């Protein structure tokens, strides 16, 4: 028989086709209007978030790109590579600008606020103890467009003292901090402004923290391990805020614009799972992919989200009617008595 | 334990500290916090 529901959906997906391989990343730009996509293929992706139509992809790495993002002028993105390197490319075109090489494989690459910076993830391999490197673009003021790149970071923030190596890393609210995430399961900070100076650090998972994912304003974050749980923590305090306990293995979490939940995803070799962000508890079950989730993304307008699976899919999903009134009726309570 | 009292503390007390941290950035580097990106 047919399954009917009391009201509508809370989300249209859709499937875009084009990896022929397992997911590693998928990213919105600003203004939510592009998503880019990288996998275990050797090129990257860009799709119209609108009606999941692919705009071009990105070609010269030689293996598996790890991470992809966008600086906040649509301008450039970053890749960092299983081929032990990082590239540049301009949006608008296709077309690499940049490379910089790596001894070793790069597991994650993410721009600072203002785009005059990224930093990239080099993992540990045999003796090399794993860094943070930190490169500077230098962009021209009126059409933000590249002005100059060095072939060397001007500074390498080395595995610190007991710490295992970094495998997610990003930056606070204007930079001022970075926040790592560990193989041993703890996170640390660095102090921008005093030569990315340690500040403190916390343990918080059992396993390797999987991914980490900061707020709309970059003043908390996200993290979730295949520990299967998940934490909100504060960047000024490195506090613990809130804890979402699953019964999955978890690869990705994001926090939503918009409305107070956070979403995750994981699963063993399938569906996002919502949380309430305050209440933290369980609010629903998105399906639709055939293996684990590897990556999920949020627009930054909080209309749409973006999971990328094991399965080479990545579903696109636009939020309705029912998902914005989603509300607990306390929170009903809260809104009418405003105005 | 009123769980209906238990979420309306956990909402009040989430307030206060986004307010905190709001006026602590404020006071810092002139920033003012969101959950939705501005324009």
């Amino acid at each position: 028989g047919e399954n009917l529901y009391f009201q509508g959906s809370h989300m249209k997906a859709i499937k875009l086709t084009g990896h022929e391989r397992p997911l590693t990343q998928v990213k919105y730009n600003k203004e939510g209007d592009l998503l880019f996509s990288c996998s275990k293929d050797s090129s990257a992706s860009v799709w119209y978030s609108l009606n999941g139509e692919r705009l071009g992809t990105l070609d010269g790495h030689t293996g598996t790109i790890w991470s992809i993002d966008v600086d906040c002028f649509t301008k450039y993105c970053v890749t960092g590579s299983a081929d032990y390197s990082i590239k540049l490319w301009d949006v608008s075109n296709g077309q690499c600008v940049a490379t910089w090489k790596s001894p070793v494989p790069v597991k994650r690459v993410e721009f600072s606020p203002c785009g005059n910076y990224f930093l990239a993830i080099l993992d540990n391999v045999m003796k090399n103890p794993g860094s943070i490197n930190i490169y500077e673009i230098e962009r021209d003021s009126a059409t933000h467009e590249l002005t100059k790149v060095s072939e060397e970071p001007i500074h390498k923030i080395i595995t610190h003292e007991g710490l295992d190596a970094a495998t997610v890393a990003g930056w606070s609210t204007k930079g001022k901090y970075i926040i790592a995430g560990h193989k041993d399961g703890k996170i640390s900070k660095y102090d921008v402004s005093n030569n990315y100076e340690y500040v403190d650090s916390i343990d918080l998972h059992e396993k390797s923290i999987s991914d980490m994912q900061f707020s709309p304003d970059l003043t908390y974050f996200i993290t979730s391990s295949r520990d299967t749980n998940s934490f909100l923590v504060d960047v000024s305090t490195l506090q613990v805020l809130k804890k979402y306990e699953t019964d999955c293995p978890l690869n990705t979490a994001v926090i939503t614009p918009l409305k107070e939940f956070i979403i995750l995803g994981g699963g063993q070799e399938f569906e996002a799972r919502f949380y309430h962000k305050i209440f933290e508890e369980e609010i629903g079950r998105v399906q639709g992919h055939f293996g684990p989730l590897n990556t999920v993304a949020i627009s930054p307008q909080g209309t749409s989200y973006a999971s990328g699976g094991e399965d080479g899919f990545i579903r696109l999903h636009h939020f309705e009617k029912s998902y914005f009134d989603f509300k607990y009726d306390v929170e009903k309570a809260a809104e009418a008595k405003e105005h | 334990r009123d769980l209906i009292l238990h979420q309306r503390e956990l909402l009040k007390q989430w307030t206060e500290y986004r307010e905190k941290i709001g006026q602590e950035m404020e006071k810092s580097m002139n920033f003012k916090i969101f959950d939705v990106q501005p324009e």
